[PDB]
């Protein structure tokens, strides 16, 4: 059973936000992006990620032959009222595709 | 007559900082 | 066949590079350097 | 086919004396 549902993210919630810095493989680099919309709990009572946050993430490898997309994960995010927390997931396309 | 964690291995190594030892003058 | 065997020998040299002298160059100080055991700044008395 | 050029030869047209005036190190 969950501990408590009105402070916790269960996986597959779905973040969406918008890429700030271009995007280029060439090199291993680091990305940003900001949330766009507030985040609930998954019991939808409480906003856990204020909207506008800051997210942190990387990629590495560049590409192979044939290969369409690039595979990112965001290491850190910030709320704007100092919250901080390691989630670790894969960066997707805008309909949830890996990569 | 005497007396007697790590991942990302590619980036995080890429950014390996590089410290140079100063010198003071002489 | 022989331009085959002399060209993979004399094929392989290093380009040669040569400078005029009295060119301007540039030094970009990689490491902090420190000069309080050598320098010491005395002001200059008023007339 | 090439040789290394020839760093800048100065012209030898104007010509002035070097000594506008007597050098102050020479207590003069």
């Amino acid at each position: 059973r969950l501990g408590n549902r009105d402070m916790l993210i269960t996986q597959g919630t779905q973040l969406d936000c918008v890429l700030e810095t271009r995007l280029v493989t060439t090199q291993p680099g680091m990305t940003t992006c900001h949330l766009t919309r507030d985040v609930y709990s998954t019991s939808g009572r409480v906003v856990l990620l204020d909207r506008g946050s800051k997210v942190v993430g990387f990629y590495q490898g560049g590409l192979r032959q044939g290969q369409a997309r690039i595979f990112v994960q965001w290491s850190r995010i910030e709320t704007p009222s100092g919250v901080v927390i390691n989630l670790d997931s894969p960066g997707t396309g805008p309909l949830g595709e890996a990569g | 007559l005497t007396a007697g964690g790590g991942g990302g291995g590619e980036l995080a190594e890429k950014l390996q900082p590089m410290r140079l030892s100063g010198s003071s003058a002489g | 066949s022989a331009a085959a065997e002399a060209l993979r020998n004399s094929i392989n040299i290093p380009p040669t590079l040569y400078k005029n002298q009295g060119e301007r160059v540039n030094i970009l100080v990689a490491r902090d350097l420190d000069f309080s055991d050598v320098y010491s700044l005395e002001s200059i008395p008023t007339k | 086919c090439a040789s290394a050029p020839k760093p800048k030869q100065p012209s030898d047209f104007n010509r002035e004396p070097v000594n506008k005036t007597v050098p102050v190190e020479i207590q003069r």
